[PDB]
C-alpha cells in the first residue's frame, strides 16, 4: 500500500495448481423405475391398516 | 403388463348338477375381480362384482371365491336358461384394463 520498497524481503500471497477435466461415476442399473404403481394407483387402503 | 388366463376352453353339462370355471393371473392382484355374462345377442351383463359379492337382482344359484391368483366361480344347479359367455376381468391401474379369453357351455 505505498509507491515506494526498501530493501529486503516479503511475502505476498500463495499459488495452487488447476485441475483440468471432469470425472463422474454410477452403477450401470438401466432398469425403468416403477413410481406408476402407487402414485396412480386406483383404490388406496385405510388410515389404521 | 397384466395377462389373464380362464380355463377350461370349453366344457357341456346336464341341467341339475355342479358346474365350475376357473380363471387364473400372473401376479397377485388382491382381490380386484369381476365376471360378465354375455349372451349371445347386444347387452354384456355384470353378475358378480368382487371375489364373493354378487349384484342384487339376481337368484342365488351362483357362488364363487378365490385370492392371491387363484379364483373360481360356481354354479350349483345348472338351469336350462343359462347359454351365454363369461368373462373375468381384473383392475389395479387407473387404466390398464383387459378381459381374459372365454369359456363355452352346452347342455346335455
Ligand atoms: C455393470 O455393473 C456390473 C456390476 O458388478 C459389472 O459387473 C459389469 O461389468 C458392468 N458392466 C456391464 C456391461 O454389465
Ligand atoms: C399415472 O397416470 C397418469 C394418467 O394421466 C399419468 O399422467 C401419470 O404420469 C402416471 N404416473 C406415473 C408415475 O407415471
Amino acid at each position: 500500500k505505498s509507491f515506494t520498497v526498501e530493501k529486503g524481503i516479503y511475502q505476498t500471497s500463495n499459488f495452487r495448481v488447476q485441475p483440468t477435466e471432469s470425472i463422474v461415476r454410477f452403477p450401470n442399473i438401466t432398469n425403468l423405475c416403477p413410481f406408476d404403481e402407487v402414485f396412480n394407483a386406483t383404490r388406496f387402503a385405510s388410515v389404521y391398516a | 403388463d397384466i395377462q389373464m388366463t380362464q380355463s377350461p376352453s370349453s366344457l357341456s353339462a346336464s341341467v341339475g348338477d355342479r358346474v365350475t370355471i376357473t380363471c387364473q393371473a400372473s401376479q397377485d392382484i388382491s382381490n380386484y375381480l369381476n365376471w360378465y355374462q354375455q349372451k349371445p345377442g347386444k347387452a354384456p351383463k355384470l353378475l358378480i362384482y368382487d371375489a364373493s359379492n354378487l349384484e342384487t337382482g339376481v337368484p342365488s344359484r351362483f357362488s364363487g371365491s378365490g385370492s392371491g391368483t387363484d379364483f373360481t366361480l360356481t354354479i350349483s344347479s345348472l338351469q336350462p336358461e343359462d347359454i351365454a359367455t363369461y368373462y373375468c376381468q381384473q383392475y389395479k391401474i387407473l387404466l390398464t384394463w383387459t378381459f381374459g379369453q372365454g369359456t363355452k357351455v352346452e347342455i346335455k
